[PDB]
């Protein structure tokens, strides 16, 4: 399913009495971060965070920089307005977060657009899947809904998600060819950990995989094992790949009767692993 | 009322072997609001050259960050990540276990 | 490329 996505994540945080809100943006293609912007930088500008976006010329970077500087001001106004809708004091710090982008299929056409917001960590307002209407979380957000409706904001948004987002993504997939189209299958191995007694932990590792989506199960004959398993959150290795492990205690005298099953895009076939001393 | 406390994982990029260069990672996730202080520690001492990823967030709007540094492990040195956040009444320290 | 800003909330 050579399907793909682009997302921008915005965070604006107010700082009353210490000037304007901070505005931070990051952009992703799939699970690869490719740009950032931070308004607190000495010279705020969009910057490259993946090797394949550096090939864009200086006009690309300046245009995006202008967009984010304008967005920062927009989000400041929004933060001022929201403080008022919730009757909140002027001294406190608050957070407006935005997320938007597009999902496309192997043909490169829009499958789903997104554009939604959270205020102080909770859903505020979201553009619905029809890209023509909104869902408001509470009566404060209905105030914003009425402004967004009045101004037909959903039309400009739709224009972006249908008419710009998908075309830029196509372009980034061409710039990044190899790194974005190729999945990196996990390097895998099981270790033995004796809870120095009459039972031990087997921990099944998966290292160096991209994209992040992976499934690690322990299971008997098609039938699951979880008397006690610890399964850690997938975590970034820091070189654009990810890591994960799952663990289980079995009656380890010699109950190496339990197996580890790994599924991942970069694996032609699901794999099955076992301890090897 | 709308503050979520950070989860913390401490780990290396590659399977650690002593005397070989590697990266020490402190991954903090699931938190809100975004201000957070994190220190990487070598035998209780604060490491000075430490970098972090750009602020991003998950589907539930909670934030995540990866702090990292070049290191070369030894059988004897021990490493930890120290995190402060508004949801914590004192810093939380998590030690690096090379098998986790 | 990021979208140009919308009207404020």
């Amino acid at each position: 399913m050579g399907s793909h996505s682009m997302r921008y994540f915005y965070t604006s945080v107010s700082r009353p009495g210490r000037g304007e809100p901070r505005f931070i943006s990051v952009g992703y293609v799939d699970d690869t971060q490719f740009v950032r912007f931070d308004s607190d930088a000495a010279s705020p500008r969009e910057e490259p965070r993946a090797p394949w976006i550096e090939q864009e010329g200086p006009e690309y970077w300046d245009r995006n920089t202008q967009i984010y500087k304008a967005q920062a001001q927009t989000d400041r106004e929004s933060l001022r307005n929201l403080r008022g809708y919730y009757n909140q004091s002027e001294a406190g710090s608050h957070t407006l977060q935005s997320m938007y982008g597009c999902d496309v299929g192997p043909d490169g056409r829009l499958l789903r657009g997104h554009n939604q917001y959270a205020y102080d960590g909770k859903d505020y307002i979201a553009l619905n899947e029809d890209l023509r209407s909104w869902t408001a979380a509470d009566t404060a957000a209905q105030i914003s809904q009425r402004k967004l409706e009045a101004a037909r904001v959903a039309e400009q948004l739709r224009a972006y998600l249908e008419g710009e987002c998908v075309e830029w993504l196509r372009r980034y997939l061409e710039n990044g060819k190899d790194k974005l189209e190729r999945a990196d299958p996990p390097k895998t191995h099981v270790t033995h950990h004796p809870i120095s007694d009459h039972e031990a932990t087997l921990r099944c590792w998966a290292l160096g995989f991209y994209p992040a989506e992976i499934t690690l199960t322990w299971q008997r004959d098609g039938e699951d094992q979880t008397q006690d398993t610890e399964l850690v959150e997938t975590r970034p290795a820091g070189d654009r790949t990810f890591q994960k492990w799952t663990a289980v205690v079995v009656p380890s005298g010699e109950e190496q009767r339990y197996t580890c099953h790994v599924q991942h895009e970069g694996l032609p076939k699901p794999l099955t692993l076992r301890w090897e001393p | 009322m709308i503050q979520r406390t950070p989860k913390i994982q401490v780990y290396s990029r590659h399977p650690a072997e002593n005397g070989k260069s590697n990266f020490l990672n402190c991954y903090v996730s699931g938190f809100h609001p975004s201000d957070i202080e994190v220190d990487l520690l070598k035998n209780g001492e604060r490491i000075e050259k430490v970098e972090h990823s750009d602020l991003s967030f998950s589907k539930d709007w909670s934030f995540y960050l990866l702090y990292y540094t070049e290191f070369t492990p030894t059988e004897k040195d021990e490493y930890a990540c120290r995190v402060n956040h508004v949801t914590l009444s004192q810093p939380k320290i998590v030690k690096w276990d090379r098998d986790m | 490329r990021p979208q140009v800003p919308l009207r404020p909330m």
